[PDB]
């Protein structure tokens, strides 16, 4: 219910949920990835099997969509998959109503503006750079050979697509926060029992659809 | 996390390459096993006929 910020000034007014949630989720993700890659065997053992299953999932969803050179963007789209996956599970699970904050709240990284618009902005910078790379440096995909009208709408869609994906992530995670907060504010938690399954299913497939939607748009960057 | 499956597939890769060069070597060695007795039998009849001319 308190989603704005708290006054931890650092040169500009910065959001507190953004900072702490994204920092701790990146920290636990790298703590999971780093300690289990120290001593891996050639056989897919206990955690290495799970990590390699995730990575071959990313290999398939990156091989089917983009083009001939998806492998350097597999790190980007894979860290994006892992981020959305663990942040959705942490929003569904990790307790943040018993801990109280004097100025605001602390639920998830995508609840606020910054860590969804940052994903949109990084993807858009990647699309413009990859378009100036794979295509020439005079005119990127904007240039209109067949139709004499599509010239402004080309840059207009190249502007309105990242914000659209941002709004997708918004309308998912903010809706999920509303579900969980009003559903635990109803009464003692005998009611969330069937709804938790639907939330888990939607969160997992939310991670998957964000992954394939990043893949599709670096595919358009390739095109 | 990539080289671990790269190795497990590269084993099948080197295996199929080995069987290909193997089959090539099989046909070549059976060709030479035919060829050595064929060369002996042909050249011995050659020298037979040539020395038989001078014998006549």
């Amino acid at each position: 219910v308190g989603q704005h910020f708290y006054w931890q000034i650092g040169g500009f007014q910065i959001h507190g949920q953004v900072l702490i949630t994204s920092w701790v989720v990146i920290a636990i993700l790298l703590g999971s990835a780093a300690i289990a890659v120290r001593s891996p065997q050639t056989i897919p053992t206990g955690g290495q099997n799970f990590f390699e299953y995730v990575l071959e999932f990313i290999r398939d969803v990156s091989k089917t969509q983009i083009g001939e050179e998806y492998r350097p963007w597999v790190p980007f789209i894979g860290t994006m998959f892992l981020f959305i996956f663990v942040s959705n599970w942490s929003g569904a699970l990790l307790p943040w109503k018993i801990i109280q904050l004097p100025h605001g709240e602390l639920a998830a990284p995508t609840n606020d503006i910054n860590t969804t618009v940052a994903l949109a902005l990084l993807t858009s910078v990647a699309y413009f750079y990859a378009g100036l790379t794979k295509k020439g440096l005079g005119y990127f995909g904007k240039y209109i050979q067949p139709t004499p009208i599509l010239l402004p709408i080309n840059i207009l869609e190249d502007f309105t697509k990242p914000l659209s994906l941002s709004f997708r992530l918004f309308g998912n995670i903010l809706a999920d926060e509303l579900v969980v907060v009003v559903l635990v504010s109803l009464v003692p938690l005998v009611v969330p029992i069937p709804v938790m399954f639907l939330g888990l299913f939607t969160s997992g497939i939310q991670a998957l659809i964000f992954a394939t939607l990043a893949a599709a748009y670096i595919g358009e960057s390739l095109e | 996390l990539g080289d671990f499956m790269d190795k497990r597939d590269a084993s099948i890769k080197e295996q199929l390459s080995g069987v290909k060069d193997t089959s090539s070597e099989v046909k070549q060695l059976e060709e030479q096993a035919n060829a050595v007795m064929r060369a002996a039998r042909a050249e011995i009849s050659a020298a037979l006929n040539k020395m038989k001319k001078e014998t006549q």
